[PDB]
């Protein structure tokens, strides 16, 4: 349901994905939902109401005064065309609003107003599996439901446009870049782990876990069961995909398995003690040399 | 008086008078943005005079 | 675009999209890019 | 047509209309009804005039 | 990954951790990192400053469809309700213009 | 006879289609394309625009009924379904009631925008706040809601049940 | 967009530009204003179609 | 992962500018999945030296149905007694 | 973690003058972004012919001869050159617009086969002739069924009787009557609608049958160098259609759901195995059986298609997880 | 009939949408989840429109419930809604149990005689049939004479 | 397809003895309208093919579909409302048969008649679940069956 | 507060104003515009006149509903037992609405 | 860890597959990247570039755009018809008989209509049709 | 007419063209945990001050009662009022007002009470009484924030909820001459 951006996003999907992945203010300002914007404080001389605009000289704005609990609006709706450059005080409200010209960069100035924009919603992003839930009781409540799963193993990296073209036409360059990015991600993860260890050493743990002994025992058992089930599933998958994984000795293994099962399922019933089953016995017979080591 | 000249007058004065007068008012109220030039005072006054009188006269 | 070449032919596969008298398709009517 | 198209972009503060193609379609389509409803008084299935001796033709 | 003790000591002497790392990746594990896919995204100049995409400025197809609907409606209504068909012969100049076009 | 009646019916059908198109184009923007601050507080918008939205909703209400009535009238005119013949079940009162259900709301929606235009014109000329903006908006909405119950007012002489006539007169 | 300033604070027509606030020997006579040049209103702009035809042209 | 939004913005080492230093942004650091409120009542009062965030939690909502059955006995008995009295009277 | 206490030490009204001090951190220098990024930006070429209203001074044109020449694929793409019929039709396609072909940063792939490629044929790897007969039978059956159930029955049922079918009156509670075709649709919009529907349905049926039958492999022959395998599949008209595939393109891989391996068609001994030519994202469905394949070359074809179906698809065991990936050595060279 | 004609037109529109989607998908070679969901929704809407002939079936229960006057008006004075629901649940359970594990009424019947079910009025029928059923009885007798 | 369509058109024209000039005019107008609608849809598809699929675009398309369905369903709702409280003659003497004219169609054939639409819906659901795991060529059979 | 923290959209549909205490200085994670129309068009709010007129009309409508249609839907076919009595009861239930008769009590005024 | 064994083709560009783990390739050419794995996306870039320009709004299919002859004929016919309709409805409503012709078609079951005559060739022939049922 | 131009046909450098070194990444991560990060914007008022300056005193140079005497004497004639007052008196009325400003105030044409009120307002709010009221900025003001910076605020023109009626201009004029076809050209 999440689009494969490396093959799809060109300009608009590119901007939307970049916003959803990096939260750049202008990028966020590119895709802010028209339904609601983060509410800021009243515009003072020392604390101007910061109205951001993505590198646009002017922007229309209305002045409603100081909103009250009794009435959603404080003053009459007076609209003004605020221009970039200096603070403007709506006279009826005395409201000092300051225009901010957002430039596409990664400067600390952008980090200054990073909290002034509500995060973009991930519900509407990506492909949907249902047109619209035609329930009048859920008309304006819940977003569209999906039948497929959304992968969460994605790590996105920006690319220079022309360079991206070079990735699209040169598979070898794509492979080399992917390997380098994986190495960089591994290095960053190791650095984060080291930083966390150093912070713990210099500060100590935030506290102890407020958990019950029964829950702790259940968690330990669950971890053990997860490991056992993973091992069993791995063995089952290895047995099932025997033909394609190895092809040379596949004939010998298949013949040995058939011969062994012939004298185990015919002319003799098989009493199985423990969790060993017929499939498990056949798998052990197939890769007999494999299990002899580990 | 059902279905008579009284009903005809009621309908006309409610529609031809009020609605068209308000339409003309909004036209004059937003003459600049729609046309780009200032209105003509004398002819506009003449229109507002003759149109308002004609509705009552009819 | 009569007597004034506003459009460029090299970027247009089918010249003649607008009524004009100063244009002619690079791909001639008897032309055929072959392999 | 006039008031909504002129003001909704300004008063509601929205970029163009919700369906600009539909707005243009309606703007270009009103003339058909305008003409049709205005020709009924002069056009009738009984085309011949009262003095037109339709018997000859 | 593997990190050398000499580099670790040099970094510790050069930088002392005074704040924690807010990145969620700090909580990641090595197997989870090994189960990750790298993605690419072209970065270029931005032109459409709206949540919706940029739209064209002309629909000649829409205009023509509206005109054709109007003409068809007029003709059909004349031929059905008034049972009349247009005598296109009178407008000889208009017919000549249409033919020449 | 065949002629002006059929032509008018077809024109009414076309007008209904065009009105549906216009209403969709208008209402879709107000629900979706509203600015960051004008999402729900309709009191902020100008009176003319508020009247426009309310009349658009009102038109979206009665347009399907008008279209169905026109279709039924056309079927009676051209297929003889006896949808108005008192002989075998039909009744002209049904057609009159349908037309009136389209009738009074049409005039009410038509006269609504002019009030908003006058209210917008007056405030700028006098450089003063409106008298009661919320009260006027609520009154316009209530008048629109009430217009859907004055159907029998224009057909008082049709001879409906005395209870229906009394209810219609009281609502009027 | 237009960016030409054409009007500013103008005095010395009916109110002298000098400072005679506390000048008992000076009296201002607003009825004796000297004639000035009539400033006609800004005539509506005429489109330079050619350039506009180039500005609105589409390739 | 944060509980008080202020602390979330206290000293952020994972700013996008910082993220620009490596150009590798995993989906695990999505802002919409970063922090959320605790859905409990929270009032900021004027403390003796600085504002203090008092936490009002009206009713705990982990009740086992048995407890619901524990309290319902008196009301049911009163209802039965009232019905029997109104029948006898 | 007493949050109130944190606030009592976090936002003090005294330090307001220094509270909102946006400071560029004095972090460690990164040569990639602090050195290389500036100089590369500093070397930006400039031009003096920017579009007056729309251009930019740094908007320099990229030479096509400087664009990365296509080396990704060793086979031509005639879609770039189009088809003469289209030229004869003067059709406006998106793969023949020269501007759309004028890629600014890259060089378009060659529309003709690469000069290195030799078009000589080699030896047949697999063959299945009766597949043509089976496909012809299936297509003929489909066509005959469509004609019968769609035309022959409708022709008689609508134009050769006056009594409707029992299916016509089972749902309607109306008095019985007869039907005739001479008093219906006087303004005959139904005629053009029926004609268009029939034409489009026949075209869609033909195209869908061709697409369905176009994935199987009917005849195969590896080239002399086995680089370009020439394969004849089923054509839309029931004939054969010849194409070529690059050796590196084909592969056989585990399905995306590892649990679906047991439910795979190739799991059977007489099944089907799909070779996926990744270059064109095409599929050749060979019959997984020994009789159809040629003994001489099969192993090589097996060695050329089995690359991803390794132990990694099953995972790493306890003793194997230690060697899952290449170790990253950092800091041992400073 | 008008409703059915409208349903036919809507079905035509939905079929045209489906055909256009199929043609575009064949042209493209890769399916779009939005297009698939839209086609599924259109098909669902058509299926919902399909069950329209059941107006008499829907009219029965609603008109039966609409005929009841107020209980406090004292015309019948019986209000047994929930009582009917519960008692009928129990009775239906008992009836299903009887139909499952008890003696089942036989359904075998004669199937090869001409007009064997055409029974005329007689002393075994009390002759209390429809007042105009004499013609039917005479026709049945004549047909029995023919088939004898 | 062209042969069959042309033959059908010619046969219908010959059967109806249609006037060629008026028929051609009507056909040209209808073709123009249909071609314009199809061209608009194709243009939208081509524009949305790449670098146009925003969440706003998806929401707008879903809203447009929903609005079209709601607008379509409106007239049928009015027709059903008129049909439920349908008019008739006086039941006292004029129209006595209305008490017995329930016109209730037995559901015993409704399920058998309606089964094809349910089968199509089920096939559509299966295809929607299968698209994430299947290939374009592998899913063609479902499309063909749905079309048939 | 719990509902608003959980599903803000529903809160907007409920017209509940943002209950999150924004005194911390950091803007809230999800702000929204309130739709107080339900809280306004009520007999205890600015829509007091509108709601009162609506309630009066509904009471007038409810009287028509309870005394004109449902009884007409009760008896439909000729009856053997007291058909005249049932019809008289049905008609008198509707033909004696006070609004049609109450004038005569104060008649000298007119 | 499973490493790629060998490559047998001639173009050395294919040798890039010899330095990547199979899973990596499966990561970069299958599952999510199956539709784009080991394929030079010339068509994707071409389609995006074509979609970016302001091309002719008239299109026929996803492969090819609308027919120029059809577009020109439709536009000319629409303009001429609109002009004729406007002129007639605004100026030529005085003597409709002079400006309008009477003609219509009747149901094939019904007898031929008296006004069901061929347009523009009335002074030469008379038409009749046999009914059917 | 300039020929067609494709902004996507030119290369742009919005990101570095090379990947960083592993040691450099490690050093950057180590440094990132060693120095405090720059704060994000907080919309909490630190120490609010009276925006229109100190409130009028009960008694003093200009009590609020004098202001209460202004609303009843408000008038807008068709000509300027030659009732110019002695600037020193205005300077006496408003301690801290620049004499020339009074000379500018006395040349405004308002009655002496209104002139004194305007002078007091300008002295309290620091309004620049020499800036012309134009379409771009209706008024200009100078202030000194809590950060101590001398900042300028351009009080711009507004509209009565009718943006279409608002004269959107970019010149210091009063006429509405420009008619931009696109209300939001940048969407
Ligand atoms: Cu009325
Ligand atoms: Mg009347
Ligand atoms: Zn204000
Ligand atoms: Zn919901």
């Amino acid at each position: 349901r999440m689009t494969n951006t490396t093959e799809e996003a060109f300009d608009e999907v590119s901007h939307e994905w970049q916003a959803l992945v990096t939260s750049n203010p202008f990028d966020l300002n590119v895709f802010n939902y028209l339904e609601n914007t983060q509410t800021s404080n009243f515009g003072t001389v020392d604390n101007p109401l910061v109205v951001f605009t993505s590198e646009t000289p002017f922007r229309y704005v209305g002045c409603t005064g100081q909103m009250n609990e009794d009435d959603y609006e404080g003053h009459e709706l007076l609209f003004f065309l605020l221009r970039e450059g200096s603070l403007q005080r709506c006279m009826g409200c005395g409201q000092v609003f300051k225009l901010v010209r957002l430039r596409n960069e990664y400067s600390p100035e952008m980090d200054y107003y990073l909290s002034n924009f509500h995060p973009y919603e991930m519900q509407e992003m990506g492909e949907s599996d249902t047109t619209v839930l035609m329930s009048p009781y859920k008309y304006a409540s819940h977003y569209e439901y999906t039948q497929f799963e959304t992968p969460s193993n994605m790590v996105y990296s920006m690319v220079n446009p022309d360079e991206h073209d070079r990735l699209l036409v040169d598979p070898a360059y794509r492979m080399e870049r992917t390997k380098a990015l994986e190495e960089k991600y591994k290095v960053y993860t190791s650095s984060l782990r080291e930083v966390e260890k150093q912070f713990e050493e210099r500060y100590g743990r935030a506290g102890q876990i407020n958990i019950s002994k029964v829950t702790y025992s259940t968690l330990i058992d669950v971890e053990k069961a997860v490991l056992k089930m993973d091992r069993l599933f791995r063995k089952v998958a290895k047995f099932e995909n025997r033909a394609f994984i190895d092809r040379a000795n596949h004939s010998r293994r298949e013949k040995r398995m058939l011969e062994r099962a012939q004298q185990r399922w015919d002319s003799n019933y098989s009493f199985f003690t423990g969790s060993l089953t017929e499939e498990e016995q056949k798998y052990r017979d197939y890769y007999e040399t494999e299990l002899e080591a580990y | 008086m059902h279905d008579t000249f009284y009903v005809v007058a009621h309908f006309h004065i409610m529609l031809s008078g009020a609605a068209m007068t308000g339409i003309f008012s909004g036209i004059y109220y937003y003459f600049n943005a729609l046309f780009g030039v200032k209105y003509s005072r004398m002819f506009g006054y003449m229109h507002l005079i003759y149109y308002s009188g004609g509705q009552w006269v009819a | 675009c009569i007597y004034q070449a506003y459009q460029n032919p090299l970027r247009h596969i089918n010249t003649g999209h607008n009524p004009n008298n100063v244009y002619e398709d690079i791909v001639m009517l008897g032309d055929y890019p072959v392999q | 047509g006039g008031f909504a198209n002129f003001l909704i972009p300004y008063h509601v503060g929205s970029k163009d209309v919700a369906y600009p193609r539909l707005n243009s379609i309606g703007f270009w389509i009103q003339p058909c009804g305008y003409i049709l409803l205005a020709k009924i008084g002069f056009l009738r299935p009984q085309f011949w005039r009262y003095y037109d001796k339709t018997s000859f033709s | 990954t593997v990190i050398n003790s000499e580099f670790l000591t040099y970094l510790k002497s050069n930088y002392k951790i005074s704040f924690s790392a807010s990145n969620i990746v700090k909580y990641l594990s090595d197997k989870s990192v090994n189960n990750s896919v790298i993605l690419y995204l072209r970065k270029n100049k931005i032109f459409n400053k709206s949540r919706y995409s940029r739209n064209r400025q002309t629909y000649r197809t829409g205009a023509y469809w509206c005109l054709y609907v109007n003409i068809i409606a007029v003709v059909a209504f004349y031929f059905w309700f008034y049972k009349f068909t247009m005598n296109f012969g009178y407008l000889w100049w208009l017919l000549y213009s249409l033919i020449l076009s | 006879g065949v002629g002006s009646q059929d032509i008018l019916i077809l024109s009414v059908v076309f007008a209904g289609i065009s009105t549906t198109i216009s209403f969709t184009n208008l209402l879709i923007t107000r629900r979706t394309l509203a600015m960051p601050g004008l999402r729900h507080r309709r009191v902020l918008m100008p009176f003319v625009t508020i009247s426009i939205f309310l009349t658009l909703r009102m038109l979206a209400t009665i347009t399907p009924v008008l279209g169905a009535a026109v279709i039924m009238m056309a079927f009676d005119r051209h297929w003889q379904t006896t949808f108005f013949e008192y002989a075998y079940g039909g009744d002209p009162i049904l057609s009159q009631h349908l037309f009136w259900f389209f009738g009074h709301p049409e005039v009410y929606v038509l006269i609504i925008p002019t009030f908003g235009f006058i209210n917008m014109i007056v405030p700028h000329n006098n450089t003063r706040r409106v008298a009661s903006k919320h009260h006027m908006i609520w009154a316009i909405y209530v008048m629109a809601y009430m217009g859907y119950l004055v159907w029998g007012h224009h057909m008082y002489l049709v001879g409906l049940d005395h209870r229906s006539r009394t209810m219609y007169s009281t609502i009027t | 967009p237009y960016t030409k300033k054409h009007d500013d604070w103008v005095f010395d027509v009916t109110m002298p530009s000098q400072n005679y606030q506390t000048d008992l020997t000076v009296n201002i006579h607003p009825e004796n204003k000297k004639m000035h040049v009539m400033k006609q209103v800004m005539r509506q702009s005429y489109w330079d179609a050619e350039h506009d035809m180039a500005h609105e042209y589409d390739y | 992962m944060f509980r008080w939004l202020f602390l979330y913005w206290y000293n952020s080492t994972d700013t996008p500018s910082a993220i620009a230093k490596v150009n590798l942004w995993s989906y695990i650091n999505l802002r919409l999945f970063k922090a959320r409120l605790s859905s409990s009542i929270a009032y900021y009062i004027l403390g003796l030296n600085n504002l203090e965030l008092k936490k009002l939690k009206i009713f705990y909502k982990n009740t086992y149905f048995d407890y619901i059955y524990l309290k319902s006995i008196p009301c049911l008995f009163l209802i039965i007694f009232f019905t029997n009295l109104y029948l006898f009277l | 973690s007493d949050p109130n206490d944190f606030y009592r030490d976090a936002y003090r009204n005294e330090n307001r003058w220094i509270d909102q001090s946006v400071f560029t951190p004095k972090t460690s220098k990164m040569t990639h972004y602090d050195v290389e990024w500036p100089k590369e930006l500093a070397s930006r070429p400039v031009t003096k012919k920017f579009h007056h209203d729309k251009g930019y001074k740094y908007d320099v044109t990229t030479p096509y001869d400087q664009r990365y020449n296509y080396v990704a694929d060793r086979l031509g793409h005639p879609e770039i050159l189009g088809n003469p019929f289209e030229r004869l039709m003067r059709l406006e396609g998106d793969i023949y617009h020269p501007n759309y072909l004028d890629q600014p940063f890259v060089k378009v792939p060659n529309a003709n086969p690469n000069a290195s490629l030799n078009f000589e044929e080699g030896e047949v790897l697999y063959e299945n002739t009766r597949l043509l007969e089976w496909a012809k039978f299936w297509n003929y059956s489909v066509v005959v069924g469509y004609l019968w159930c769609a035309y022959f029955v409708p022709y008689n049922i609508f134009f050769k009787t006056h009594m409707p079918l029992e299916h016509a009156y089972d749902n309607l509670f109306f008095p019985y009557f007869q039907h005739t075709h001479f008093l219906w649709d006087n303004n005959a919009l139904h005629i053009p609608t029926v004609g268009g529907v029939a034409i489009y349905a026949t075209y869609i049926a033909l195209s869908y049958i061709n697409n369905i039958w176009k994935d199987y492999v009917v005849r195969a022959q590896f080239s002399k160098d086995k680089e370009l395998l020439f394969v004849t599949r089923v054509s839309p008209f029931g004939t054969t259609e010849e194409e070529v595939y690059e050796v590196a393109h084909l592969e056989h891989l585990p399905p995306s759901v590892r649990s679906g391996v047991k439910d795979l068609s190739a799991q059977d001994a007489d099944g089907l195995v799909d070779v996926t030519c990744m270059s064109s994202q095409r599929s050749l469905v060979f019959y997984k059986g020994d009789q159809y394949w040629n003994p001489k070359v099969y192993n090589d074809f097996i060695n050329q298609t089995s690359n991803l179906w390794t132990r990694n698809y099953t995972g790493y065991n306890r003793l194997e997880v230690q060697n899952s990936v290449e170790q990253v050595k950092i800091g041992f060279s400073h | 009939a008008i409703c059915l004609f409208a349903k036919f037109w809507h079905f035509v529109f939905i079929f045209l949408f489906w055909v256009f989607f199929v043609l575009r998908i064949n042209e493209l070679g890769r399916i779009r989840y939005p297009l698939l969901v839209a086609n599924v929704q259109n098909f669902i809407i058509i299926y919902i429109m399909s069950w329209a002939y059941m107006y008499p079936w829907l009219k029965f229960i609603f008109r039966k419930y609409l005929d009841v006057p107020y209980y406090w008006f004292y015309l019948n004075g019986r209000e047994l809604g929930i009582r009917v629901f519960f008692t009928d649940l129990k009775l239906f359970f008992y009836g299903i149990t009887n139909r499952l594990f008890d003696f089942n009424p036989s359904s075998i019947k004669f199937e090869k005689y001409p007009f064997y079910y055409w029974i005329n009025s007689s002393q075994l029928t009390e002759f209390n049939q429809y007042r105009k059923f004499v013609i039917r009885d005479s026709i049945i007798y004549s047909l029995n004479n023919y088939i004898i | 397809g062209l042969l069959l369509g042309l033959s059908s058109i010619y046969y219908l024209m010959y059967v109806r003895l249609l006037p060629f000039n008026k028929i051609i005019f009507a056909w040209i107008l209808v073709a123009m309208f249909l071609y314009w609608l199809l061209s608009g849809f194709v243009f939208f598809v081509k524009k949305y093919q790449y670098s146009k699929f925003t969440a706003a675009i998806q929401r707008f398309w879903k809203r447009t579909y929903i609005i079209f369905w709601v607008i379509e369903a409106g007239t049928f709702s009015v027709f059903f409302y008129l049909t439920l409280n349908a008019s008739s003659e006086p039941v006292y003497m004029y129209d006595q048969i209305k008490i017995y004219k329930t016109h209730l169609f037995s559901w015993r054939w409704f399920l058998i008649k309606l089964l094809p639409s349910v089968s199509i819906i089920l096939l559509g659901y299966y295809l929607q679940l299968t698209l994430k795991w299947n290939l374009f060529n592998k899913q063609n059979t479902i499309v063909l069956l749905i079309t048939l | 507060y719990e509902l608003f923290v959980d599903h803000p959209d529903l809160a907007q549909w409920t017209g509940t104003y943002p209950k999150v205490d924004s005194s911390h200085g950091f803007p809230f994670y999800s702000t929204y515009e309130m739709y107080r129309d339900f809280q306004e068009n009520t007999l205890n709010s600015d829509g007091s006149f509108a709601q009162w007129i609506t309630l009066v009309c509904g009471i007038y409508v409810i009287h028509v509903i309870y005394n004109y249609m449902i009884p007409y839907y009760w008896v439909s076919t000729p009856l053997k037992n007291d058909e005249f009595t049932r019809l008289r009861m049905k008609d008198y239930i509707a033909s004696t609405v006070l609004e049609e008769v109450y004038g005569i009590s104060y008649a000298e005024w007119g | 860890m499973n490493r790629f064994f060998k490559v047998s083709s001639k173009y050395q560009y294919y040798k890039y597959l010899e330095q990547y783990d199979a899973a990596f390739l499966r990561k970069y050419q299958s599952e999510t990247h199956w539709y784009l794995g080991r394929r030079g996306a010339w068509k994707n870039l071409v389609i995006k570039y074509a979609g970016d320009h302001i091309s002719l709004e008239e299109e026929h299919n996803v492969k090819y755009k609308t027919h120029l002859s059809f577009v020109y004929l439709s536009y000319r016919l629409a303009w001429v018809l609109f002009a004729y309709v406007l002129i007639y409805n605004h100026f030529l409503l005085g003597d409709i008989g002079k400006t309008f012709n009477v003609g219509e078609w009747d149901h094939r079951l019904k007898p031929s209509a008296e006004r069901d005559y061929p347009t523009r060739y009335e002074s030469l022939y008379i038409l009749d049709r046999t009914q059917k049922w | 007419r300039a020929g067609p131009y494709n902004p996507n046909r030119y290369k742009d450098y919005y990101i570095p063209r090379t990947l960083p070194k592993n040691e450099e990444i490690v050093e950057f991560v180590q440094s990132q945990h060693s120095v405090p990060a720059s704060p994000i914007r907080n919309q909490r008022h630190i120490n609010p001050v009276r925006e229109s300056g100190p409130l009028p005193s009960y008694d003093g140079t200009y009590t609020m009662e004098d202001i209460r005497a202004v609303f009843y004497n408000t008038t807008v004639g068709r000509d300027y009022c030659y009732c110019q007052m002695d600037p020193e008196e205005i300077m006496r009325r408003v301690p801290g007002i620049t004499r020339k400003e009074a000379e500018f105030i006395t040349k405004l044409g308002l009655s002496p009470q209104e002139q004194v009120d305007f002078a007091y307002i300008a002295y309290n709010i620091g309004l620049d009484i020499f800036y012309f009221t134009n379409q771009m900025f209706v008024a200009r003001q100078v202030v000194t924030n809590s950060k101590g910076e001398k900042v300028e605020v351009l009080w711009n023109a507004q509209c009565y909820e009718d943006i279409a009626q608002l004269n959107v201009g970019f010149a210091p004029v009063l006429e509405s001459v420009d008619y931009h076809w696109e209300i939001f050209l940048w969407a």
